[PDB]
């Protein structure tokens, strides 16, 4: 078996964002290069609204 | 302890037919199953150990067969007839039966006297007894070789005393010996010294920790006589100006004088003065104070220069400069030794120099160091000749410190306090150096020169706190040697001797194993796999049943924290491909001899290297000396038969074959294998045939079944047996004639001589040449 | 190495079906395996039993 | 401690790497030579491993 847990099921997805979301859900099984944690932001701007 | 063998281990067996026409003599050494595809020398050694066990040869021994004799009734015959070996009466009876078959007259009186006097014991020039008896060739050769190898280590008592005369200490009482033990004393002692340097070099910190722990556990219990701490504190307080109303530096010095850890510092001092290089360091407080200066000065002045390292010297100088020279640690971080010395000397502080200790040579030779002279450092940097410190300006330096100004432009508080403390310490050391020197000498007598030059303190476990150092030098105790301490020390000396010998033996065994088992390593994978598997197999085999390695070696390897198997495995791996010399012990030579003779003379042990298979209708030259009917023995395998060369096939090719019928229709010589066989010589007459079939054919391959010959003797005029042999048996298997088989007619070749040493020799179990004092 | 012999009847009157297409692993191999390599790595480490 | 432990237990890890390399086929290994990555390891994990 190539994968102990499949990266994603090809039949379930319908667009590209579905692929992106599925990888984030199944990345726990994968041997991650950098494990996910709380993200740190360095730039943040708010534009005026209506 | 030598074992006196009372009887020669002959293995001759006389086999004679019921008719009595034929007789033969056989050597019984047993059948040993030898495998193919594996090396033969290893199996030869494995079998050689058991063969030596069978003959009573493996353990050290001496022969005591001289007294096994009797004398004849006739008054002329003063000869001593030996009772060992194949008795001449048996050969006489067999020969009489053989002559009874042929209708010849029985052996005459003169012939009987000639035969019955063949085995005899006679004296030799130097007093040994030579016994000539009927015995086999293999037993004779192996027994004689083992006798020589073990005799190589038996030496007279006087020679041994001469060899060990250099190492006897002066104080112990000489041991009187009985005059017999001087004229006829003999001792069995191995005199080769196995180097302990392989283990010490391979795992340095484990050995260092083990020996240091044992030595300090010994030293810590030395009785001492010490002045009261309160009395010394009162003396120092009176010397300076000490008052309870006002805070002072002398109060800081005298507020933390602890004698609780005095024995540990005493043992550390002995260890420093004992070994060639034993480093000790102190970690001072982050903010230095007068205690730190006192401790650093004590280390520099009274600890040996060899004990202090350059980094420790720099750290001590840095702390001193921080305290006494209005500076911080960050200022002198980049400063070197010379700058620190100049800075401290400019302010007037002269104690900025290390001092080399003065060596004293031991009166007697160090143990396990043949032809060498041992030495140890004198404690507290005091010259034994001058009976004072190595620095000859110490009083002037103390006066300089007294008159100097440190930490304050006006007022001599620090200088006076430090001068008083240093003067007190100097007086204590000058008074008490002698006992510490004696203790250092004695405890140095326990370690050899390899340990003296090799052992180092690298774990840093044995450090001294600054408070402990300044307290130890202020309230130095007088070392007192009691009788109980000396007795305990003698007991430990015996223990160390035994443990060193066991370590040497274990190292030699490990070197032999690593040379015999593991070969070179390569950068290729599969080689690493093979090495790992072989290492695991070796470890598992050596640790099973009785462990090969002694318990003390397991302890010293384990002291790190390993399981005992892991440490030995690592040490064995580290020893692969060494160049350390090793000594060939007598037992190794005996095993090598027996293994070589096992490889060469294969017929004695029930296996051959070539066989032949041919049909019954082809005539074959056979060894007809014995008289067997259809003898399966040939003097040598026929090179050519019926004018054509005999085909030779390897066992592998023969097994791989599929047309075995065509090649068996002519017969062939199988080789390239070790064919194990056995035979049962039956006294009666009958058909000579194998227990099982010669060959087995399977769809996988062809094999040769086990060979067990049923040998019967021959009566020429027997039509039934002749017809059965001619017609019933269709194929025959021929092997080379065993060398253990020997006709009765040529029995004189079984005569062999064994020499036994004189019975006047007396053996000393305890060759010690000296007695304990009390 | 040579193969074992069958029965005599299977030798004289024996017939066997076979296929000679070894195949290739390129269609599986040829791809951008950047995202899918780590799952294969985990499966590879799970293949060999340890501890 | 780290040096002693590494010198004691390097043959096993070398053999393990050899086996893991033996598992992979040739074509997949050639494919995996195109990709690249970087693994971030926490200091505590490294010090515990050694």
């Amino acid at each position: 078996k190539l994968f102990e847990t499949s990266p994603f099921d090809p039949l379930t997805i319908k667009n590209n964002q579905d692929v992106v979301d599925k990888l984030y859900a199944t990345q726990s099984s994968s041997i991650q290069e950098v494990v996910p944690t709380k993200t740190f932001a360095t730039e943040l701007q708010f534009g005026v609204t209506s | 302890e030598l074992i006196k063998v009372p009887t020669i281990p002959h293995n001759l067996v006389l086999i004679q037919s019921d008719n009595g026409k034929h007789a033969l003599i056989k050597e019984d050494l047993g059948q040993w199953p030898v495998e193919t595809g594996i090396s033969l020398v290893n199996q030869a050694g494995v079998f050689a150990v058991q063969l030596a066990n069978k003959l009573g040869i493996d353990k050290p021994f001496v022969l005591d067969a001289g007294s096994n004799y009797f004398t004849d009734t006739s008054f002329i015959d003063t000869r001593k007839y030996c009772t060992d070996g194949l008795s001449p009466r048996e050969i006489q009876k067999a020969l009489n039966r053989q002559r009874a078959y042929y209708d010849r007259p029985e052996l005459t009186i003169s012939e009987n006297k000639t035969l019955l006097s063949q085995s005899i014991i006679y004296p030799d020039a130097d007093g040994n007894d030579v016994s000539i008896i009927f015995s086999g060739a293999m037993s004779h050769a192996i027994f004689t070789y083992a006798q020589s190898q073990w005799n190589k280590n038996i030496i007279k008592l006087d020679d041994y005393i001469r060899e060990i005369t250099l190492t006897v200490p002066k104080q112990y009482r000489p041991r009187r010996f009985k005059e017999i033990e001087h004229t006829h004393g003999y001792v069995y002692r191995e005199l080769n010294q196995g180097s302990l340097l392989p283990l010490v070099d391979a795992n340095l910190k484990e050995s260092s920790s083990y020996y240091f722990k044992k030595l300090m556990s010994s030293i810590s219990n030395v009785p001492v006589d010490a002045r009261t701490l309160q009395s010394a504190t009162a003396a120092l307080a009176a010397d300076t100006g000490q008052a309870v109303n006002r805070a002072q530096h002398v109060s800081m010095l005298t507020n933390r004088l602890t004698t609780a850890n005095a024995p540990t510092v005493r043992a550390i001092t002995v260890l420093t003065c004992m070994f060639k290089q034993f480093r000790i360091g102190m970690t001072y407080a982050l903010d230095p104070n007068i205690m730190d200066v006192a401790a650093a000065t004590c280390m520099l002045l009274f600890r040996p220069a060899q004990s202090i390292s350059d980094e420790q010297y720099r750290y001590c100088l840095q702390t001193m400069a921080v305290f006494l020279t209005n500076t911080t640690y960050d200022i002198v971080n980049n400063d070197t030794i010379d700058v620190l010395k100049m800075k401290l000397r400019n302010q007037g502080w002269p104690f900025v120099e290390r001092y080399n200790a003065v060596e004293i040579d031991m009166s007697v030779e160090p143990l396990r160091s043949p032809g060498q002279v041992g030495r140890y450092y004198n404690p507290f940097n005091i010259d034994p000749l001058t009976k004072k410190h190595v620095e000859d300006r110490l009083e002037e330096f103390i006066n300089q410190v007294q008159v100097g100004r440190f930490r304050n432009a006006s007022g001599n508080a620090v200088g006076t306090t430090l001068a008083a403390f240093l003067r007190a310490c100097r007086d204590k050391t000058s008074a008490n150096w002698r006992g510490y020197s004696v203790l250092v000498s004695r405890y140095r007598s326990l370690i050899p020169n390899e340990l003296f030059e090799s052992l180092r303190n690298i774990s840093g476990e044995y450090n001294i706190n600054p408070q402990d150092e300044h307290s130890f030098f202020f309230a130095l105790a007088q070392i007192n040697a009691d009788d109980e301490f000396i007795g305990a020390i003698d007991k430990e000396s015996a223990e160390y001797l035994d443990e060193y010998a066991t370590l040497a033996r274990d190292i030699s065994n490990s070197l032999t194993l690593v040379k015999a088992a593991f070969g070179p390593l390569e950068r290729t994978s599969g080689s690493i796999i093979n090495h790992a598997n072989n290492l695991n197999k070796v470890i598992n085999h050596v640790f099973a049943d009785k462990p090969l390695i002694s318990e003390t070696m397991l302890k010293i390897l384990t002291i790190d924290g390993t399981t005992g198997k892991d440490g030995y495995r690592n040490w064995l791996d580290k020893l692969v491909g060494h160049n350390y010399p090793v000594y060939v012990e007598p037992v190794v030579n005996i095993m090598n001899f027996i293994s070589a003779r096992f490889v060469a003379d294969s017929s004695y042990f029930g296996y051959t290297n070539e066989i032949m298979i041919m049909p019954n209708h082809i005539n074959v030259p056979v060894d007809d000396r014995f008289g067997f009917r259809d003898s399966p023995f040939c003097t040598s395998l026929p090179r050519t038969i019926m004018g054509n060369d005999v085909r030779r096939i390897s066992y592998n090719v023969f097994s791989m074959m599929e047309d075995i019928d065509d090649v068996i229709s002519e017969g062939f010589i199988l080789y390239d294998a070790y064919f194990n066989f056995s035979y049962d010589i039956m006294t009666t007459d009958g058909v000579t045939r194998l227990k099982e079939d010669i060959l087995i054919v399977t769809d996988t391959g062809n094999d040769i079944k086990p060979i067990h010959f049923y040998i019967y003797f021959e009566n020429r005029n027997d039509k039934k047996l002749r017809y059965e042999s001619k017609m019933n048996v269709s194929y025959r298997l021929y092997i080379k004639t065993p060398a253990c088989l020997l006709p009765l007619s040529d029995y004189m070749r079984a005569q062999h001589d064994y020499v036994s040493p004189s019975s006047s020799r007396v053996y000393i179990k305890d060759p010690a040449v000296v007695y304990t004092r009390s």
